[PDB]
């Protein structure tokens, strides 16, 4: 203020930003063969437990 | 002197022989011992988790 004689004028405010996205659309999708799902020894719902464990 | 009259003792018990204490087959895994009721082999399988895509 004492550099400036002693005059004061009044800045325009402004603002910065930053964007979040939403751009990540990831996928899991897999047969479970019915001849399979006979031929097999027992459950193979936990293929729907890793595939939700990979996403 | 007594040549025929001074026993001879023996103990009544057995020494057992000192051996290792036995760990591991109460530390491994047993829950195949219900399927191994029969055959001799069994068969463990396990998951390939399926790929995520973008």
């Amino acid at each position: 203020y004492k550099a400036a004689g002693r005059q004061t004028s009044a800045d325009a405010i402004s603002d910065t930003g930053v964007d979040l996205l939403i751009d990540q659309e990831k996928s899991i999708d897999f047969l479970v063969d019915d001849i399979d799902r006979v031929q097999v020894a027992g459950s193979l719902e936990a293929y729907t437990r890793a595939g939700a464990t990979a996403l | 002197a007594f040549n025929n009259f001074i026993p001879e003792l023996w103990s009544d018990m057995l020494l057992e022989e000192w051996t290792a204490q036995t760990v591991f087959a109460n530390l491994v895994n047993r829950e195949y011992e219900g399927i191994a009721s029969k055959g001799n082999v069994v068969h463990i399988a396990g998951v390939v988790a399926p790929t995520v895509k973008d």
